[PDB]
């Protein structure tokens, strides 16, 4: 059997599968316990297992292959691999590996890998000959990620407006500055849908950190691809674990010449987590925040770059402002100008209950002539000059009406001429 | 303490450099020996669980 | 072999060199690990090494010779030297040393220097007879650093305008007061290009502190000389380390009668770093900033001076204003009048999207009759009197048109007569 076919099925499927396997009443155990029992029952007939897991190493030396069911945490379904395999096949954290595995043998309690088959969807030949991430040379984005769907429905506005507000490129360092309860959830839903429709080749990744389970399930059933999430049912340990797991997975992918686009929300919660786990170095500043505790979020935002020969790693992270927490204030202050793309959402326009609510004059992209063509850039300049003198609510209503009479951006362009 | 000298490069510089190299290598080897002895005698030994 | 020839080559060159050396698959290790392995393989054939590194001392007594690949940080390529050599050859921090080195011997793990060859590109004779930095006598600049290229291309404006806005002299204490996203990056790119074209004798130095890797690589491939950088992938420790390294390197150079011109960006990030590392002395003022924590930036801005007998140390540092951080405000306040050259950039003109955006009435140089000649000074007076009554956007457009019909400054001068 394969593990992924036990992965993609819901709990009732596992129930009926165990009933087929002639097992005891299994409605009481975790899904992973059911998968473990079913795999043991299947291998008792003299069968081998096929598994797939993202690799993680501790200082203990040996490695663990986690699945996305528990958002890459320890469990009875994860595979244990010896340091010998890591030394031989040149394995490292984040390297997703798929291949033959066996149930735990006499005295064992977790699965063990037999033969590697796909290292990050690649043969071990070129997987061992992998270019290092930090040894690469960053660049800037010329490949323009078109956010327009072209269907022109009622919500597609929030996407097409970005086509004139904040251009998106491969490997862009983007950050959202927004107050709570403004519309960021549906915004990232829209961006994920749009990038999946216009660019289905790039592997989609969404970061749900310190969120509610309803949002978790709503986003795991609406994104057009594999997703990861993390609620607050566990302390900051799970949060930092999933952050490292996803960052090393993206690093290994972009080292394998992949196009990764991570959507993080929200980054202030990741900062709070990294603060809570990291011990105090004896110096604290205003806000009850340690000095070098923000080093991990810094790094996570610095991982975004553009590879020269091929591949990119775009990171679009949302930040929370206007929450009243001065701590959060300082956090945003640390994130003043670290990214080259700013998406500013204001509560003042969202209180007028029109969506989206774009701060055109406050948002923008640095060095944007390298992303789009010349005529599109000139029309962007014209639109910026037209929108600068007016305010924000009137400007938003103007843009909404102009993009409501028209569907594609060329119509609005020629109408602005 | 003032080994530093120099004149008539062609052979004097070569010989003085060789001898200074020998001196510093001997000093470094003896420092390594002393550090190894210190780490050996300061290493705590296991007694019992 | 020489270490610098392993320095200037990219990663693929090291890959093929290791393949020539019959080495294991080395695509997984750092560039410095590859250099270490290649040097070990080369010395295994009975060969000596030639290295070059900037020297740094801790309280431990012995010294470390760092390279510019890691922007002067610890690594497997840096050379370890005993305190005996520092006592003998009168070594100190910032003193770049080149000479014979050997791979780590039995029980060792870093390289060791055998015989010094070039102390700051000088024989040890006059290197030991070095005048002390603080024991020197500061002066003012008469040697005018002409910023005009003479080619008169589309961007050369931003340089030639300084020839009438802010004169540049050797050892000038210059500071830029500018809001984010205004055009400082290309501004310093222009200034570096212009000083390298007009004055290739003076060693160029650019400080990239707390920046993004894309800017790092864009500036390391556009400056006409060796450059140093520092991103936010490490905490303020790396920032303060590189600040001390570069300041001692410049001090040793100007003690060796060199002309150093450092370009720092941005200085507010250096202040934040120095605040984060230095523990609280029990007294804090408004802005969450310690009182004597700014002592290190102060010193760094005070290192600029003009040597009497020969050599100079010019420092041109950029500061960030209009960021909303009151902390930053206070920082700029501490930097109100510490420098004798002010370059004021305003967001109001940059929002009209014309470049450059000079605040002529707010920018200037103190004691400028000692820099240029008499007729040039009189024409500067005439231009200042003509530009004072008018505003800033109209004045900028006027200057742009006047320097657009003409190429060299003499044409604009005679046209203003
Ligand atoms: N494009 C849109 N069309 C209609 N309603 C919207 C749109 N965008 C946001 N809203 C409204 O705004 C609210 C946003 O809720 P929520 O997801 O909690 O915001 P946030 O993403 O800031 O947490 C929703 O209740 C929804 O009714
Ligand atoms: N003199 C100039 N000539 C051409 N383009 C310019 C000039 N000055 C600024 N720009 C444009 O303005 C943008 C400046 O953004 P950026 O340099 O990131 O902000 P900052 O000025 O704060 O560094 C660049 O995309 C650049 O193309
Ligand atoms: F998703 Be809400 F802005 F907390
Ligand atoms: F480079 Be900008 F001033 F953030
Ligand atoms: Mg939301
Ligand atoms: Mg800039």
């Amino acid at each position: 059997m394969n593990l992924t076919e036990l992965k993609n099925t819901p709990v009732s499927e596992l129930i009926t599968l165990g009933e087929n396997m002639g097992l005891e009443n299994l409605a009481r155990m975790r899904k992973q316990d059911i998968i473990f029992a079913i795999l043991k029952q299947h291998a008792k007939s003299g069968e081998d297992i096929f598994g797939d897991g993202v690799l993680e190493i501790l200082q203990d030396g040996f490695g663990f292959l986690r699945s996305a069911d528990s958002s890459y945490l320890a469990g009875p379904d994860d595979i244990y691999v010896s340091p010998s395999q890591i030394r031989r096949f040149n394995l490292r954290t984040g390297d997703t590996i798929s291949g033959k595995i066996r149930p735990p043998k006499e005295g064992e309690r977790y699965f063990a890998l037999l033969k590697v088959n796909e290292v990050n969807f690649d043969k071990p030949e070129n997987a061992r000959n992998k270019i290092l991430f930090e040894n690469l040379t960053p660049l800037h984005a010329n490949s323009r990620l078109r956010m327009e769907r072209g269907n022109g429905s009622t919500e597609d506005l929030t996407a097409r407006v970005l086509d004139l507000a904040s251009p998106i490129g491969r490997g862009q360092r983007g950050l959202i500055v927004a107050p709570p309860k403004a519309g960021k959830t549906m915004l990232l839903q829209n961006i994920a849908q749009s990038i999946a429709y216009n660019h289905p080749d790039c592997v989609l990744m969404v970061l749900l950190i310190d969120e509610r389970p309803e949002e978790v399930t709503e986003m795991q059933r609406l994104v057009k691809g594999e997703v990861v999430a993390s609620t607050f049912d566990e302390p900051a340990s799970r949060h930092v674990q999933v952050a490292e797991m996803v960052i090393e997975k993206a690093k290994r992918l972009v080292e394998h010449k992949k196009d990764v686009i991570i959507l993080l929300d929200s980054i202030t919660r990741l900062a709070r987590a990294y603060n809570t786990v990291v011990p105090a170095s004896g110096k604290v500043l205003t806000g009850g925040v340690d000095a070098n505790a923000l080093h991990r979020p810094k790094r996570f935002f610095g991982a975004a770059r553009n590879v020269e020969e091929g591949g990119s790693l775009t990171i679009i992270a949302t930040a929370l402002i206007d929450t009243g927490s001065k701590m959060d204030e300082v956090i945003y202050e640390e994130f003043k100008g670290t990214g080259n793309m700013e998406l500013h959402l204001s509560r003042k326009i969202a209180e007028k209950r029109v969506f989206p609510a774009i701060d055109y004059n406050r948002s923008g992209t640095r060095k944007e002539e390298l992303l789009t063509t010349q005529e599109e850039l000139q029309k962007m300049w014209i639109l910026r000059k037209i929108i600068h003198p007016m305010g924000e609510i009137d400007a938003m209503e103007f843009l909404i009406n102009k993009l409501a009479m028209t569907k594609t951006n060329d119509d609005f362009f020629e109408m602005m001429k | 303490r003032w080994l530093e000298l120099g004149l008539t490069d062609e052979e004097k510089q070569n010989q003085l450099e060789q001898l200074a190299e020998q001196y510093d290598e001997l000093k470094h080897e003896f420092e390594k020996k002393l550090e190894a002895k210190r780490r050996k005698i300061t290493q705590g030994d296991d007694l019992a669980p």
